[PDB]
RNA sequence: GCGAGAGACCGAUAGCGAACAAGUACAGUGAUGGAAAGAUGAAAAGAACUUUGAAAAGAGAGUGAAAAAGUACGUGAAAUUG
RNA sequence: AAUAGGGUGAAGCCAGAGGAAACUCUGGUGGAGGCUCGUAGCGGUUCUGACGUGCAAAUCGAUCGUCGAAUUUGGGUAUAGG
RNA sequence: UGCUGUAAAGCUGGGUCGAACGGCCUCUAGUGCAGAUCUUGGUGGUAGUAGCAAAUAUUCAAAUGAGAACUUUGAAGACUGAAGUGGGGAAAGGUUCCAUGUCAACAGCAGUUGGACAUGGGUUAGUCGAUCCUAAGAGAUGGGGAAGCUCCGUUUCAACGUGCUUGAUUUUUCAGGCCAACCAUCGAAAGGGAAUCCGGUUAAAAUUCCGGAACUUGGAUAUGGAUUCUUCACGGCAACGUAACUGAAUGUGGAGACGUCGGCGUGAGCCCUGGGAGGAGUUAUCUUUUCUUCUUAACAGCUUAUCACCCUGGAAUUGGUUUAUCCGGAGAUGGGGUCUUAUGGCUGGAAGAGCGCGGUAAUUUUGCCGCGUCCGGUGCGCUUACGACGGUCCUUGAAAAUCCACAGGAAGGAAUAGUUUUCAUGCCAAGUCGUACUCAUAACCGCAGCAGGUCUCCAAGGUUAACAGCCUCUAGUUGAUAGAAUAAUGUAGAUAAGGGAAGUCGGCAAAAUAGAUCCGUAACUUCGGGAUAAGGAUUGGCUCUAAGGAUCGGAACGAUCAACUUAGAACUGGUACGGACAAGGGGAAUCUGACUGUCUAAUUAAAACAUAGCAUUG
RNA sequence: UAACGAGAUUCCCACUGUCCCUAUCUACUAUCUAGCGAAACCACAGCCAAGGGAACGGGCUUGGCAGAAUCAGCGGGGAAAG
RNA sequence: AAACUUUCAACAACGGAUCUCUUGGUUCUCGCAUCGAUGAAGAACGCAGCGAAAUGCGAUACGUAAUAUGAAUUGCAGAUAUUCGUGAAUCAUCGAAUCUUUGAACGCACAUUGCGCCCUCUGGUAUUCCGGAGGGCAUGCCUGUUUGAGCGUCGUUU
């Protein structure tokens, strides 16, 4: 079997030295240079893997059109669609209270 | 004869602490405003594992007062402190598992935890895993409380001192054996080389007070003077007793 | 070894074009000492100390 | 296995060439020259050592300047030019 | 250091380490260490040419006052050797 | 950055059998351990073998220890003569 | 050649030689050698002696040459045997590379050969590295020590921006608006990191040259598209989708960015295999046979997934479900969807290339022509990548540069027209240094062409548990002074009647055992072990039998396809059979250290050190 | 004190050239040749016995004796070398 | 008797003593006072018609200018080289210059031929991007200039 050699002067099984064997046009079997894995875009409340981003490693975020990069919505390539429901939800739900808690001040600031 | 391993540390080449991992140190807030007037509200985002410390680190996040940020402190976990927990800090705090209070406000017989010696110097006493401090007494007039420490010390501190109402998460770790020499080797390999130790009565003379001999002995007695030198100070030093402790102390 | 410094590989094309042997037209100048070049150096016997 | 096996583990130079004096003293972890103590601003010199004063002073190299201090001396350090005769 | 004049000095294992492409060659990771090595002849006139030999060389010849001066060069001791 | 192939078979889990209960027995599954046999590797026990003006200023041969961690190792870096 | 003197010595004949030198009266001293394991140089005996013996191995012929054991070519015989004697690299070397010539020295024989000697030639980059970032660390500044060489310190008791962003102004003046926690610098050719592939080409260079085909970053910039009269787009219940589809200061996040092990799954390459189309080999006989070609890069488009998520619905007779038991009223099963594109498929790249054949051109630079290059299958296979999981820790397994998104709402925006280079297309540019070759039983270090040492990648067939050992294919070598004999003594290795440790300090050395299946297994025990305890049986070849699965068809059944495991039987043979290779001897006790681990490199590996555990001290 | 041990020791089974008691065989040496070619060491050297003697002589004294040139081995002596 | 061994002589070797030289050394005396930010000493790398070293020099590179002198240089070659002359050779002299990369070494850095910024000019459809040429940007301290800071502080006005 044929057998391969790396393509360049680092000679170490390094992360950034990974290959894959592939068979070219011309009946041989060469080493080809793997880049390194790209990692999923993650919600900054709860770390999960956001929906319809690309997973690209850093730079090439910068060469990539904008709708690959985010969702259709709040916070919508940062956070989660169940994280933004959430803050929406406490959002409404705690202003809510503190309008009660006010009303209810003032109610106690004439009575007592 | 020659420096021995004693002397050997203070020049700290291989014996300085080995920190690469750790999490940042763990602190409470600088005094300010707020916590010298009101309270102030954090909420903990991480309970996390900080190498070389027996006690989880809480990462907890507060707004800044003055300009629109966000601050992130390393507090000490203590048990009970979850994430998502809103913490309270100042002088008009609640007297929660969490919140960090003047020690003038929590009644005596209170537990806190990564306690202020001096005010303002975020935490000096009890930060170990299963330690804490007990609260003593007050003395309002002269602004001084009275407190227990984990060795069993009395001590008289500013009531204006803060400390962390809970005791230090992460207790009863000593109640399990280590078991092997490579237990005791990842201990050490990220708190500084002081594993594993020689015996001094296994060297020579020139190495240690201890070596040499016929036999392996000390020959003089290990009980070595508050008074003595650099090189003389290795066994047992400025010790008030020996032997097998018997009965009360 | 092939990834070498600038000022390495100008130090190793000195010591090459110093590596030659006499011009044969110099031992015919009048007065003339010199016989053969006494500095040459070979790579596996003397070392330059690069 | 102190003498011919440890003797093959040498390939990690210690010294390379220094840009003062050129000679392969300066010590790549220290910085510093062995030779002539570079980077610092004086030269490395001793007087236990004559014969090292000896090997780099003044003479062992070109003197492009010094070469002609004595001749302008002894002209007065003039200035101008000379004067063609009639 | 620069420029001079000298000596009851040494005479190439001496005199400076160095009379010479000497602080050179070379060694050492490094600080440093550090030699050996002058002389054909007045002049190369450094042996054209022939011959044997694969060649180096040899044998004739030639130059020279001398080749009992041929660069493996003045003289050419001893050990050692035919 | 590196470390064939086997053995043993810890927790946890599934099923069956027995029991009033407190609980017990069996068959699987699973894949633990500074566990074990044993390569590479790292080491260096014995022959008191070879060699001992050596291949070698420490090697060669067989035999042997260990071989998933207190493991082995490149490079970078720190510590310097009482 | 002699003479003189007791002598230290003086004189003289002959030969050689070529430029200075002596007697006498005095002066002066670095003034007399057999020794100092004296110093430097030179030379012997030893002595044509010790020796030139590891790494299986060479042989015939031709060519060349004065000369051939050693050079070249051919033929053969061998070996390394993919953890290589193969193909590359890092450190180190530095021209050893290639061609031509060449043999004085060197290659411990030789030499026509050479890593030698001489003369020339040779290393091509926007995409590979360096360069940049930060790591452990190194180290200026402000300061503070120190007689001082210098020491400390790394933002420190400092008034620390050669700040940016705009509208500009052409008034070459400005107007301001924001900030200045941190932030000198150096520190990785294995960490982080923008971007390139295939085919061809040289005597020697190639991810660098040639041909073709791409890509990134920076800059410039127009057209098309998109958007606006509801100014800064629509669709989907939703997960979210798209060719686009404003967004300042400031803020929040994400990527960069991360241990190790275990089994499982998927892919790729390799291995295996059927048909067909070619070529070669065997052919007394047999063999629809044995070997070999049948390939497809980066890049672009469409499509493709475990996991995760969304909508519906409302669950005990609990169901779903993994090799591994986890999940569900905090919403399972069921039904329908969304996403990442890892990975595969199709197409473009691209057959025009490469490969395999056949027929022709010619001193001939170099070719020209024709045909084919197709369709499958298989898996506890090997290696490797990825995935979803599970275990583990008093161990929880870097940083920074850099890139993106989001929050916020400054500012600016249309109708006869407005905006934007995160949509498509188009234009320009990409500097500097390295790049040859060796990487080792001859290119490095050990004084050397030294049996030592020196980091790493790829990895075929058979046997087998096996990447072991043994044989072989590709590739590479056939190098190591040779010839003739075969005494003693050796060194390495074998065998041995009968006895069986009587040898010896001592079973040192050697022998014996050894794989697998089945049976059987004691004391003691910290209950985990001891244990492969001990101790037995079997094992080949051949011919059979049985069991163990997948996909389809509406079935306890049919069709098709498929891997090697296990068990049983008959027969058979000089009773052989883990037939080479590979491969434990065992038991009863005492001393001692608990164990795994560690050290005296180069005479001691141990009972020594360490260790967990225990205790004391501050 | 279970387990573990290239630790020290005793006994038993198996096993055997450790031994009785040696023999045979293979390769490489040694050997002989062509080529190549060191070193240690060296006061001078090299036959014994006795004597005396610095009390253990190659040399001296007295005897025995004594014939070129040598090859392979060998380890008594050279109070051999280091 | 040869051979062999030993001694001697002759001739020939080996080796390099002896003799004789000497542009070197050593020591004494006399006279003189001159390195560098106007960049030294030192280092690296280059430079000749044909050169490796030593010597000299610096991309103007075994040297350019100038003064003096007056026909060479030389191992070979060769002038668009020279001879009653602005003329060969010449570290003879020397007063004008050139003086790479560095080095106290100075934009920052340096195990890198790494990375900036400012001014003028210039090329590419460019105040901004890319290329090129030239000139600049170190630190401590002194005098002065300008711009500032401080309720340190003087005068005046609500
Ligand atoms: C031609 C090769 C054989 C010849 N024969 C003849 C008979 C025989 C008989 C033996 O005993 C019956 C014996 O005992 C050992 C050796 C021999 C020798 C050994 C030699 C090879 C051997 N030479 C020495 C060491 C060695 C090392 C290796 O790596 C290696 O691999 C190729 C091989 C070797
Ligand atoms: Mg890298
Ligand atoms: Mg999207
Ligand atoms: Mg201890
Ligand atoms: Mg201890
Ligand atoms: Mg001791
Ligand atoms: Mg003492
Ligand atoms: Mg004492
Ligand atoms: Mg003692
Ligand atoms: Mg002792
Ligand atoms: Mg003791
Ligand atoms: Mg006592
Ligand atoms: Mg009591
Ligand atoms: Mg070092
Ligand atoms: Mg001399
Ligand atoms: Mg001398
Ligand atoms: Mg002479
Ligand atoms: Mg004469
Ligand atoms: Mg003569
Ligand atoms: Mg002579
Ligand atoms: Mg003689
Ligand atoms: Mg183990
Ligand atoms: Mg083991
Ligand atoms: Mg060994
Ligand atoms: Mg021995
Ligand atoms: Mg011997
Ligand atoms: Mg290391
Ligand atoms: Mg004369
Ligand atoms: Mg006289
Ligand atoms: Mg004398
Ligand atoms: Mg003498
Ligand atoms: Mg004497
Ligand atoms: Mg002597
Ligand atoms: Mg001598
Ligand atoms: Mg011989
Ligand atoms: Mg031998
Ligand atoms: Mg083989
Ligand atoms: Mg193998
Ligand atoms: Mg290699
Ligand atoms: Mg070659
Ligand atoms: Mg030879
Ligand atoms: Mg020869
Ligand atoms: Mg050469
Ligand atoms: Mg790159
Ligand atoms: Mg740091
Ligand atoms: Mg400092
Ligand atoms: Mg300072
Ligand atoms: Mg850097
Ligand atoms: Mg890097
Ligand atoms: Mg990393
Ligand atoms: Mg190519
Ligand atoms: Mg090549
Ligand atoms: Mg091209
Ligand atoms: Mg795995
Ligand atoms: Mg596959
Ligand atoms: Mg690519
Ligand atoms: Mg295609
Ligand atoms: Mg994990
Ligand atoms: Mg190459
Ligand atoms: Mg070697
Ligand atoms: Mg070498
Ligand atoms: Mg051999
Ligand atoms: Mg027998
Ligand atoms: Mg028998
Ligand atoms: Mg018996
Ligand atoms: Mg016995
Ligand atoms: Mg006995
Ligand atoms: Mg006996
Ligand atoms: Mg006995
Ligand atoms: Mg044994
Ligand atoms: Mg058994
Ligand atoms: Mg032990
Ligand atoms: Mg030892
Ligand atoms: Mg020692
Ligand atoms: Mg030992
Ligand atoms: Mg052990
Ligand atoms: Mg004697
Ligand atoms: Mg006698
Ligand atoms: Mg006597
Ligand atoms: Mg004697
Ligand atoms: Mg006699
Ligand atoms: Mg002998
Ligand atoms: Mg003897
Ligand atoms: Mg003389
Ligand atoms: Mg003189
Ligand atoms: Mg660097
Ligand atoms: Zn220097």
């Amino acid at each position: 079997a044929q057998r391969v050699t790396y393509r360049r002067r680092n000679p170490y099984n390094t992360r950034s030295n990974k290959i894959k064997v592939v068979k070219t046009p011309g009946g041989k079997l060469v080493a080809q240079h793997v880049k390194k894995a790209a990692s999923r875009v993650k919600c900054g409340d709860c770390g999960s893997a956001l929906a319809g981003i690309s997973t690209l490693r850093p730079r090439q975020y910068a060469q990539v059109s904008k709708t690959h990069k985010t969702v259709q919505r709040a916070y919508g390539g940062s956070r989660c669609a169940n994280c933004v429901k959430e803050r929406i939800v406490r959002a409404f739900l705690i202003e809510e209270q503190k309008i009660v808690k006010r009303v209810l001040k003032e109610q106690q600031d004439k009575e007592k | 004869g020659r420096v021995i391993r004693n002397q050997r540390k203070g020049a700290g080449s291989i014996f300085t602490s080995h920190t690469r991992l750790r999490k940042g140190a763990a602190k409470l807030r600088t005094l300010d405003y707020a916590e010298r007037h009101g309270y102030i509200r954090g909420v903990v985002k991480q309970i996390i594992h900080d190498p070389g410390r027996g006690a989880p680190l809480a990462k907890v996040a507060f707004r800044d007062p003055y300009k629109y940020k966000l601050r992130e402190e390393t507090f000490i976990a203590n048990e009970g402190v979850y994430t998502g927990q809103f913490i309270y800090a100042g002088k008009k705090a609640s007297l929660n598992v969490g919140n960090i209070l003047p020690l003038g406000a929590c009644p005596e017989g209170t537990i806190v935890s990564n306690v202020e010696e001096k005010v303002g110097d975020r935490g000096a006493l009890g930060r170990t895993s299963g330690n804490y401090v007990i609260i003593i007494g007050h003395n309002p007039d002269e602004n001084k409380t009275r407190v227990k420490l984990p060795s069993g010390a009395k001590k008289i501190i500013s009531s204006d001192a803060r400390g962390v109402i809970g005791v230090v998460a992460g207790g009863g770790r000593i109640d399990k054996p280590l078991l092997k020499a490579g237990r005791a080797f990842h201990k050490y390999k990220v708190k500084r080389n002081s594993w594993p130790k020689t015996r001094g009565v296994a060297m020579n003379p020139v190495d240690h007070p201890h070596g040499g001999g016929n036999h392996q002995h000390i020959g003089k007695a290990s009980t070595i003077s508050r008074g003595a030198v650099s090189g003389q100070k290795a066994g047992l030093i400025a010790a008030r007793r020996t032997g097998l402790l018997r009965g009360t102390q | 070894p092939s990834q070498k410094s600038f000022r390495t590989k100008q130090k190793l094309a000195k010591a090459q074009k110093q590596n030659r042997p006499l011009p044969q037209w110099i031992r015919l100048r009048t007065d003339n000492k010199i016989r053969y070049n006494a500095k040459r150096r070979h790579w596996r016997r003397t070392k330059l100390g690069i | 296995g102190k003498g011919t096996p440890s003797l093959g583990k040498r390939h990690n130079k210690s010294h390379t060439l220094c840009n003062r004096c050129g000679r392969r003293s300066f010590h790549v972890q220290k910085k510093t020259c062995s030779s002539c103590g570079y980077p610092a601003a004086k030269m490395r010199s001793h007087n236990w050592a004559l014969k090292a004063k000896r090997r780099r002073t003044t003479g062992t190299g070109r003197m492009a300047y010094l070469k002609h201090v004595t001749r302008r001396f002894k002209n007065g350090f003039q200035t101008g030019v000379a004067k063609a005769q009639t």
